[PDB]
């Protein structure tokens, strides 16, 4: 059994998109199928379900009228078009068949799922990060040991890689989860501790790279 | 009624 | 739609150990609920439907038991494989999922190393000052973080961001980002983050004034 979703990407609030889902490794047309999206914030939610045979359909509250799940058996595909897309619709949306063994009195679970696929609504515009130090400091100092970092901020879309010294400085080194700011821009903070005795003999350099804009910043990080 | 079994 | 809660957020358990998780139904769902595994990155994966029987392919230390309202997912003896999320799924009435309830490797309860950054001054030209506050290689994973400018409690205008729990330490970390424009930023002087765990006798806190 193998379930498999692509189509995703970014588009602008107020337009549309269609996902699709392959199906493998089963009597299609013997099963209904689901349409359920993750959020970082909302968790897992239910989208869209579509009878064995396109018969019956039913849409989530917060879909409905916009959304519209089909199928094809003899393709042995599902597909959904989005429509007037907001950006609370950001989620990655997975594709789950009903079911392990048939069962009239068993049903409404998801028995396999797909990988998934990621749908970023965003009116954004491709973005290069700013890079600004996280200066060490007697505030930074605890013990024998400091911290510095960078912070890699309003940078869109993501991903963004972070490494110090050039690969070189590998322990003590936490790059944090990025984070959607109400700007609708990335931010993240990469952070180091340091033996403080390392300050004044020792260069520490964050690497940034924004790939989706062709943007690499050095930034050199020492003490205040 | 969503809850009615989809499948065959 | 129907409501699942599930209680407590994150469970500590060293492998062996009994783990329960706890999941809730606004209305009753009778016996029509499932319980989903999963790991960062990958998709969920069916452990338990109805409300008692096993997938296939599922260990017989995962046991699913409960009806109507208060559900319970058991793992009697934890193992190498069974730390991540774990969300319930009711389908009596619509499709609604529980929050989702984290399992992590117990360790000894470690205060975080508190660090506090100013703004850069490149950054302050430019119209805004980011104010961050580190909490480095802590045990359990709660922990709050309070932002306050000359003694106000700042609310709404900070973001958090957790590391997943460490290989080798087992600890996490934490990031809180103050971000305030210029000019708020220059009418007040001292930035404080007060920092409540479990690992600390008292709440700390650590500030700078404004150009020190």
């Amino acid at each position: 059994v193998q379930l498999v979703e692509s189509g995703g990407g970014v588009v602008q609030p107020g337009r549309s998109l269609r996902l699709s889902c392959a199906a493998s490794g089963f009597t299609f047309r013997n099963f209904g199928m689901h349409w359920v999206r993750q959020t970082p914030g909302k968790g897992l939610e239910w989208v869209a379900v579509i009878w064995h045979d396109g018969s019956n359909k039913f849409y989530a509250d917060s879909v409905e009228g916009r959304f519209t799940i089909s199928r094809d058996n003899s393709k042995n595909m599902i597909y959904l078009q989005m429509n007037s897309l907001r950006v609370e619709d950001t989620a990655i949306y997975y594709c789950a068949r009903d079911s392990l063994f048939y069962d009239h009195d068993n049903s409404g679970y998801y028995g396999y799922w797909g990988q998934g696929t990621l749908v970023t609504v965003s009116s954004a515009s491709t973005k290069g990060p700013s890079v600004f130090p996280l200066a060490p400091s007697s505030k930074s100092t605890s013990g024998g040991t400091a911290a510095l970092g960078c912070l890699v901020k309003d940078y869109f879309p993501e991903p963004v890689t972070v490494s110090w010294n050039s690969g070189a400085l590998t322990s003590g080194v936490h790059t944090f989860p990025a984070v959607l700011q109400s700007s609708g821009l990335y931010s993240l903070s990469s952070v180091v501790t340091v033996p403080s005795s390392s300050l004044g003999t020792q260069t520490y350099i964050c690497n940034v790279n924004h790939k989706p804009s062709n943007t690499k910043v050095d930034k050199k990080v020492e003490p205040k | 009624n969503p809850n009615a079994n989809p499948n065959a | 739609q129907i409501v699942m809660t599930q209680s407590p957020a994150t469970v500590s358990v060293s492998p062996g150990e009994r783990a329960t998780l706890s999941c809730r139904a606004s209305r009753s769902v009778t016996s029509k609920l499932a319980w989903y595994q999963q790991k960062p990155g990958q998709a969920p994966r069916l452990l338990i439907y109805g409300a008692s029987t096993r997938a296939t392919g599922i260990p017989a230390r995962f046991s699913g038991s409960g009806s109507g309202t208060e559900f319970t997912l058991t793992i009697s003896s934890l193992q190498s494989e069974d730390f991540a999320v774990y969300f319930c799924q009711q389908y009596n009435n619509g499709f609604t999922f529980g929050p989702g309830t984290k399992v992590d490797f117990k360790r000894t309860v470690a205060a975080p190393s508190v660090f506090i950054f100013p703004p850069s001054d490149e950054q302050l030209k430019s119209g805004t000052a980011s104010v961050v506050c580190l909490l480095n290689n802590f045990y359990p994973r709660e922990a709050k973080v309070q932002w306050k400018v000359d003694n106000a409690l700042q609310s709404g205008n900070s973001q958090e961001s957790v590391t997943e729990q460490d290989s080798k330490d087992s600890t996490y970390s934490l990031s809180s980002t103050l971000t305030l424009s210029k000019a708020d930023y220059e009418k007040h002087k001292v930035y404080a983050c007060e920092v409540t765990h479990q690992g600390l006798s008292s709440p700390v806190t650590k500030s700078f004034n404004r150009g020190e």
